[PDB]
């Protein structure tokens, strides 16, 4: 049985990498607060 | 104060969890090139 | 239900059991009634799992060297307690040949407090009872 | 690709994908089915919003008795 | 690559493994419930379903066992209060067990198909390419649905082969698993009516056998089938979820405004209880009932179930909560205790007070103390120096008829204005803070939280209808539009018909 | 005990009771497991020490 | 004491505040519109009170 | 590729991403010792040098800062009990911040070096190679760790310019900074004496400044540069190890047994002197010669100083705590409130008795009573069926002298077995046990956790010595013996001289 024709790499770029800890980093710090309440 | 006791395991998970998701998704695309 | 398990002594000791007046003859009608004492469910030497006793065993939780004792104090100081229990007896057969009765009975004590620790529950027994009468 | 038995027994089932009825097909009976439904959502809605009223219905946690 | 966010549609065209992931879903689904009724066991206390019932402990899954015939324990006890009962083997604990057991029979059989994902099923045997013939597979899954359906309402909502279901009576004072017979009249559309769950579930399994049938045999229309695109999964991921949000606003209201199927001795009373005096109305009948026959006050008062006290109190209105206060209600104002009675306020001139209601809609609210005609005879101030109406000036008194503080009589003023205080919650309880460290904060309940995330998480999946629903419709452009698209056809006067090259000027 | 407070709980109440320390069978054991690990230790060395270079050192 | 009424208003995480609702508070209404940098002030301890940092700021 | 642990080996020949890594490792922990010194601030109780000091409040850098010279606080208390004191920028919070700002700078140097790492400096004129000549970087450096080593001792330490260092009595009532002149006498060495430290560095940095001259003019023979492989930087890293863990032990040693740089009343008594009685000795002493000068027992006694009995308990010894007993050990046995006073035993007879004290290695330890002579006299019986020296046979009192109880007397047998359990610990004191939450269970201080981390950290660098000593000395064949590798050299009999092929037959 053949190895499955549908992978595919999968890619993030550094730039996706800065938008998404900066997303990840500002939502902690916004429910924090909230979290400790 | 008198503050909720797991809120700070879940600011820490909060942020570790999706962090690293990013973080492996971006060594592994570099490591392609 | 739920699973707290209820230790408790069920004895007779010391029982003073009593019929109604006039009884020329026991028959399959015939009640007594009495008391008994329940001793504490340990006795005196018994020691809890961190070695605390009443007769024996450590005085202290020497495991919090500097903990306030006034909080242990319950735990601390075992006591031994004695109490009283109700037993009713009710001859429902008799073989007045050989002198054997037999019946129910109902009995009513506490259960273990262990040594003061916390507070007994109440406990209601029923069972059945055989008893031969030799003339004395 | 591989086959097994249980494949071959489910087979007629995965094996008219494409097929339609030509034109409108039962469209129009669909339509009506459709129209049906909607007047009887209306109408189960109305009920629970105390805008239709109808004897011997109380909604209400009395009709528990 | 492929973008992170698309990292899940290398599924589209493998059958196989997107019934692999499919597996592995239901696998996560059931696992959790399993581990959500074993820590729900491990916290609750089910000593007193009176005072400290489940939806007072933050119990979220319980009551949908009950709610469908679960409702003992192996370790002895049951939620209606019975002791030394037998489940047998369904038990809360043997559903959980279960659901675990499917949990790990669902991963093995995903490893199955993730591995041997290339069946020949899967081939369209004309063509060798993989397809799925929805049109068809619609009709088995919805006959499947049907089966289900109808045997559901049939044997375990009747009893004929099964428990029944939570019914109770209009108060929720003495709620149970019985059998339901259907209602086929025009009640059973009532939505507080059992026997029309029982009829939907019957009359509508038969209907989508029905349905069933004519999908297996009657192919789609052509025009239909290229509408909406009846090839593409994609299609019915669309009306999917569409159907899942529309029934997800529907259990959310259902859980708000109460039905049936949403009884308040499993998941507490409704705001709308509290808004009408729902059960104040009936404690004032009972307690003049009690006094035409010629009870005392004492005696009228003392009959009244603490059970329906219970409910007559603002602390177990779930609209009283707060997003970011957790837990259970308990962890708010603490494991009622008892009822401490009856609070009758007096003035010096004998009158009757009536203490007003703090309204769902207030944190706080002031203490005011009007007459039966609604007439202000006495208040807490806030300014002291021109106050007409202190409890001092007023001689206000508090009297206890039933409950804990039944016969007692209070004149310190601030004593009195304690108990003024907590009449603005209804009846009064006494509450052990101690235990849970209680911090004194209304918490809502599990219909207020239930109700919230399913009215949040509807509202979201309208967006992926929109999406998936676009993403169908519009697939051909998806990586764009073409470059060349002419400009004749977009600008306009070309065509008669817009976009119709055939209907050129 | 199938614990690991409870196997110390074992050795201990074994030793009061047979004083195994001083059992020649225990002390065959104990030869057996400290030089089963100095014997682990000595091969796995002198063998990893004597590797053929077939690498380089990154 | 934002409104120079000597009454402090707490602003920083240290003293019990978090994210939400802490702040650089603003100069004390008895100083109103007057110029107060640090050298102004008899010590740091006086102008930390009465808000001298919200100015500089 | 690289293995995981292999990873930093990309630095060997790279002297400028060296120097980076170098930097970065500074401004950690630069970094860390500002953040500790925060944390300590904001969480340190400055109110009671007595009863509270450091050393019971789990502070770690605080007494390092206090031991050169910095004692005081920006909001103006000391930890010498002074208030109202300006201590200028040089306070806690101003040396927190100098490591802080300190570590920023450096952060941005390991940047800079890192991204211009091909300068011209680090490669040989000769051959263009990258290369460190370390012979000459030894003599520059230790020149220059005389001149600090110098500089540190002859101004800073005498007071020269600068404010020397804590010094205190020998049981640690008066400790305070002050300029210390150096000893350069035999007694310079005696690890208690002040002045052997000054001393030491001034001396000590003489021979560095020569040292590092010979070094930087004066090159290494062949000999030595061939054996040590001088032109390998491994070999730097090995012998720098081996400094390293031969300075950890000594800092462990002096910090456990106590010398002139590790005063108790930053660190905290020492185990040696709970074994030794060294504190209960002295205060012997002074209620000696009290009652010698006729005061009463009540006097003898309160006239010793709290902070001096403070001493004379066993849960202030380092050596009664737990590995995984965290925090401070107000967290234990609370926040010392006050002395009790000492507790005097007598038996009916009127004979004094003494509670023979708890050793160290002891976590529990029955209470004996024995007379002047060491005949037990009373003690608390765990059998009681046989006992001959319970406190209700003997009449055993406890009376208290100084301290809050001086004065009292009591009698009932329950309250004197509980004072008798203290006595044990030694002296006794008022705890708060509600404020921290304690449980009553003894932690280490500060000097055994320093203690205990550096021989261990001692005892591993000693493993990456022979690591790095070893991948030195056989870098050949690091990767493996080489493939061809005759039998000759390595069986017997035919090299005379093993590993030389020209001694053959
Ligand atoms: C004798 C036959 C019989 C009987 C007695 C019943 C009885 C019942 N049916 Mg069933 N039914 C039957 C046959 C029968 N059915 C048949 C043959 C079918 C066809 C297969 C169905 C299909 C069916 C459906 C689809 C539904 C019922 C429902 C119900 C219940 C109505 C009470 C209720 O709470 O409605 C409450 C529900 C409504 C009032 C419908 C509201 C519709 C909303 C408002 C539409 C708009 C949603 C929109 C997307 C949101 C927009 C934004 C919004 C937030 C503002 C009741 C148990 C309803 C139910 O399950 O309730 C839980 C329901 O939704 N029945
Ligand atoms: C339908 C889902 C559902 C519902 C209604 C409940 C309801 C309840 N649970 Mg349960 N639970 C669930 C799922 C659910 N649970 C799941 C999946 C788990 C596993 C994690 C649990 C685990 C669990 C435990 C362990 C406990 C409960 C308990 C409770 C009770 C209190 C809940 C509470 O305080 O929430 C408060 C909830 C919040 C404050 C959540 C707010 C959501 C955050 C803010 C959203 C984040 C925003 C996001 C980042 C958006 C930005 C995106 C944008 C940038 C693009 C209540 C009855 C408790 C109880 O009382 O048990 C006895 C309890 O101890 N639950
Ligand atoms: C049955 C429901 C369902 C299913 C099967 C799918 C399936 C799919 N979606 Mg759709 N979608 C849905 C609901 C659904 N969606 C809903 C409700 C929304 C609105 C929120 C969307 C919005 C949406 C967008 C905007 C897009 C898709 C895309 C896709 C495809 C790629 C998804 C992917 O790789 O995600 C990968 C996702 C991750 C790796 C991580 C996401 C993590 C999120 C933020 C939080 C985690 C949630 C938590 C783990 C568990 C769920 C909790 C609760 C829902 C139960 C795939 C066919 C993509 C597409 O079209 O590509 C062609 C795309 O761009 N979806
Ligand atoms: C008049 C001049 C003068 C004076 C008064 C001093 C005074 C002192 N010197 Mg300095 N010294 C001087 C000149 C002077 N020095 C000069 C010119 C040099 C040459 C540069 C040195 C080099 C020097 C060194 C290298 C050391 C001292 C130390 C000391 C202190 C000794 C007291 C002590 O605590 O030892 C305690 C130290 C020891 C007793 C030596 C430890 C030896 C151990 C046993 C080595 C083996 C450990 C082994 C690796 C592992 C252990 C195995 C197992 C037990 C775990 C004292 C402050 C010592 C010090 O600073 O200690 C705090 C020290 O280590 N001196
Ligand atoms: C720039 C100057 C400077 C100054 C004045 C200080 C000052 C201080 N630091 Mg900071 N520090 C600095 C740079 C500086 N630091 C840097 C660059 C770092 C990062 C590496 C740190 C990291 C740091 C930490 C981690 C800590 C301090 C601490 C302290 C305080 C106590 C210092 C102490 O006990 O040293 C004691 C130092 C020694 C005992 C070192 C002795 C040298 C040994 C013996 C090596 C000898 C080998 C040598 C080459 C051979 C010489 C031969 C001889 C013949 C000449 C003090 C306020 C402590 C504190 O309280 O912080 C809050 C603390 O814990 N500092
Ligand atoms: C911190 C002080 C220090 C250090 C680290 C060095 C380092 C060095 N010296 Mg310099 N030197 C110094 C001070 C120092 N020197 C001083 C004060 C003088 C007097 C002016 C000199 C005079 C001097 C000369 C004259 C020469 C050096 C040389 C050298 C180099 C080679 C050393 C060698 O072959 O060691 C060999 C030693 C070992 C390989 C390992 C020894 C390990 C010991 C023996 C282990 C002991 C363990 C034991 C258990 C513990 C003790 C127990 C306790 C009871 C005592 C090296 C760079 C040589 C060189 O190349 O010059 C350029 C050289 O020719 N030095
Ligand atoms: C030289 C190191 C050192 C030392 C001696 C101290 C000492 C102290 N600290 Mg500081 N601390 C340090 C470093 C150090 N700290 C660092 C680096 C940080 C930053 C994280 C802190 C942060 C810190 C805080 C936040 C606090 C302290 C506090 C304290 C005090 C109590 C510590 C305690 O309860 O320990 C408990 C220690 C342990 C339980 C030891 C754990 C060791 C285990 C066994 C891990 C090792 C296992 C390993 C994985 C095995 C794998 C092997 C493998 C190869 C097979 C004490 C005076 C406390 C205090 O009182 O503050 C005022 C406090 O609150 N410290
Ligand atoms: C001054 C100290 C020092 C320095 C500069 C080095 C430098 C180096 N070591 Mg040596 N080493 C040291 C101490 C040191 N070591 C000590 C003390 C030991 C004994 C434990 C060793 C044992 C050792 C071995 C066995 C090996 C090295 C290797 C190496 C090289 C590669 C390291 C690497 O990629 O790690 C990469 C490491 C990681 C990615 C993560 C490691 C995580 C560790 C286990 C826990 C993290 C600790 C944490 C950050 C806090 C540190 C606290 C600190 C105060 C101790 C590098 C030249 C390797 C080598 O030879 O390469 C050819 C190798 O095989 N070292
Ligand atoms: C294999 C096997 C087995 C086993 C199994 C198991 C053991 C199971 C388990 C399972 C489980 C145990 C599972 C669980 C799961 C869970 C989950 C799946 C969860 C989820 C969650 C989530 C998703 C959440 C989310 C959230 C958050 C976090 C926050 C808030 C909001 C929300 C809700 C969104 C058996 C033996 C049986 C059999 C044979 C085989
Ligand atoms: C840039 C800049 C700046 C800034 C800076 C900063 C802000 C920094 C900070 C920094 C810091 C803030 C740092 C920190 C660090 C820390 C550390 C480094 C830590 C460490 C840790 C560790 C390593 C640990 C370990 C362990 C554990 C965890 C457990 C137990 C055991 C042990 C101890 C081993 C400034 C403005 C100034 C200037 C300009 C520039
Ligand atoms: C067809 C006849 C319709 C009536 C069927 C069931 C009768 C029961 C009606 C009811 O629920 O009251
Ligand atoms: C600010 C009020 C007090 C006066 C400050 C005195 C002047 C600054 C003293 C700073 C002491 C650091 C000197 C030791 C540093 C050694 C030199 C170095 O290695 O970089």
């Amino acid at each position: 049985m053949e190895p499955n024709p549908n992978r595919q790499p999968v890619e993030l770029n550094r730039t996706s990498l800065y938008l998404g800890l900066l997303l990840i980093l500002v939502l902690a710090l916004l429910f924090s607060s909230y979290f400790f309440n | 104060m008198e503050v909720n006791q797991l809120g700070l395991i879940a600011t820490a998970l909060f942020v570790l969890v999706p962090s690293v998701f990013l973080i492996i998704l971006y060594v592994q695309t570099e490591s392609q090139q | 239900a739920g699973g707290e398990r209820i230790p408790l002594l069920f004895t007779v000791k010391n029982l003073v059991a009593s019929t109604q007046p006039n009884v020329t003859s026991i028959t399959t009608s015939t009640d007594f009634k009495g008391e008994f004492n329940v001793p504490s469910y340990r006795t005196a030497n018994f020691l809890d799992p961190k070695g605390r006793g009443l007769a024996s065993g450590y005085d202290s939780a020497i495991a919090l060297p500097q903990a306030k004792e006034e909080e242990l104090a319950r735990a601390n100081v075992k006591r031994f307690s004695l109490t009283k229990g109700q037993i009713s007896l009710n001859v429902a057969k008799v073989d007045g040949r050989t002198g054997e009765i037999a019946g129910t009975f109902e009995s009513e004590q506490l259960s273990d407090d262990d040594m003061g620790a916390h507070e007994p529950h109440e406990v209601k027994i029923q069972g059945v009872f055989y008893a031969s009468i030799e003339p004395a | 690709a591989r086959r097994t038995w249980l494949g071959d027994i489910l087979r007629p089932l995965n094996s008219e994908y494409g097929k339609v009825a030509p034109g409108w097909g039962t469209t129009p009976l669909m339509a009506v089915f459709m129209g049906l439904f909607l007047v009887f959502l209306l109408i189960i809605l109305e009920i629970y919003n105390s805008t239709l009223i109808l004897d011997g219905v109380n909604v209400s946690w009395k009709a528990l008795g | 690559g492929l973008p992170w966010y698309r990292v899940h549609t290398v599924l589209i065209n493998d059958p196989g493994r997107l019934i692999a992931a499919h597996l592995m879903h239901t696998a996560l689904v059931a696992g959790w419930a399993g581990s959500m009724a074993l820590y729900e066991l491990a916290t609750f206390d089910p000593s007193d379903p009176v005072l400290n019932p489940m939806w007072r402990q933050g119990m979220f899954v319980l009551p949908f066992m009950a709610r469908l015939g679960v409702t003992g324990s192996w370790s002895g006890w049951s939620i209606t209060g019975e002791t030394g009962i037998d489940p047998g083997f369904w038990s809360f604990e043997g559903v959980a067990l279960a659901h675990i057991v499917l949990s790990g029979l669902l991963f093995l059989a995903a490893c199955w198909h993730w591995v041997y994902w290339d069946l020949e099923l899967f081939r369209d045997p004309r063509t060798g390419e993989p397809a799925l013939d929805l049109p068809k597979m619609f009709g088995i899954h919805l006959f499947l649905a049907g089966l289900l359906c109808f045997g559901f309402g049939a044997f375990h909502l009747t009893g004929l082969f099964g428990p029944g279901m939570w019914v109770s009576d209009p108060y929720g004072l003495t709620g149970s698993v019985q059998p339901v017979a259907p209602e086929w009249g025009p009640d059973g559309f009532n939505p507080y009516n059992p026997g029309g769950v029982v009829a939907h579930h019957i009359a509508a399994g038969i209907v989508g056998i029905i349905a069933g049938l004519f999908h297996i045999l009657v192919r789609p229309p052509q025009r239909l089938y290229k509408a909406l695109r009846m090839g593409n999964i994609e299609t019915v991921l669309s009306s999917s979820i569409a159907a899942v949000f529309f029934a997800a606003f529907v259990v959310a209201g259902t859980m708000w405004y109460g039905s049936a199927t949403t009884p308040i001795e499993l998941f507490g009373p409704t705001r709308y209880q509290w808004d009408s005096s729902y059960f104040q109305q009936e404690i004032n009948r009972r307690v003049q009932a009690s006094l035409a026959s010629g009870a005392t006050l004492e005696e009228a008062w003392s009959a009244i179930p603490e059970k329906l006290a219970f409910y007559d109190y603002i602390g177990n209105n779930p609209a009283k909560g707060g997003l970011f206060r957790t837990g259970p209600m308990n962890k708010g104002d603490g494991i009622a205790q008892a009822w401490k009675g009856h609070a009758v306020f007096r003035n010096k001139e004998g009158e009757e007070l009536f203490v007003r209601r703090m309204p769902a809609f207030f944190e706080s609210f002031p203490v005011i103390l009007t007459d039966k005609n609604g007439v202000v005879k006495a208040d807490i101030p806030f300014r002291r120096a021109e106050s007409k109406y202190s409890f001092e000036q007023q001689g206000v008194t508090v009297s206890f008829y039933g409950g804990e503080l039944n016969g007692q009589t209070f004149t310190d003023p601030p004593t009195v204005k304690s108990y003024a205080r907590k009449a603005i919650f209804g009846e009064i309880f006494e509450f052990d803070t101690e235990t849970l460290n209680s911090d004194g904060i209304f918490r809502t309940s599990p219909r207020g939280w239930f109700t919230f995330a399913h009215a949040v998480f509807a509202l979201l999946f309208f967006f992926g209808h929109i999406w998936h629903g676009a993403r169908t419709l519009f697939r051909d452009v998806f990586s764009g539009i073409d470059p060349e698209l002419s400009p004749e056809q977009v600008e306009w006067g070309f065509y008669q018909k817009v976009g119709d090259v055939t209907t050129r000027r | 005990p199938l614990g690991i407070s409870g196997t110390f709980n074992f050795m201990i109440v074994f030793q009061a009771e047979h004083n195994i320390l001083m059992h020649p069978f225990h002390q065959l054991g104990v030869a057996g497991v400290f030089g089963g690990a100095l014997f682990c230790a000595m091969h796995g060395s002198l063998v990893t020490s004597s590797l053929i270079r077939e690498t380089t050192e990154t | 004491d934002i409104d120079g009424i000597r009454e402090p208003v707490s602003g920083s995480l240290l003293y019990g505040n978090n994210i939400i609702t802490g702040a650089v508070v603003p100069s004390s209404n008895a100083i109103g519109l007057h110029f107060y940098p640090i050298w102004e002030a008899a010590s740091l301890d006086e102008w930390l009170y009465n808000g001298g940092p919200y100015q500089l700021i």
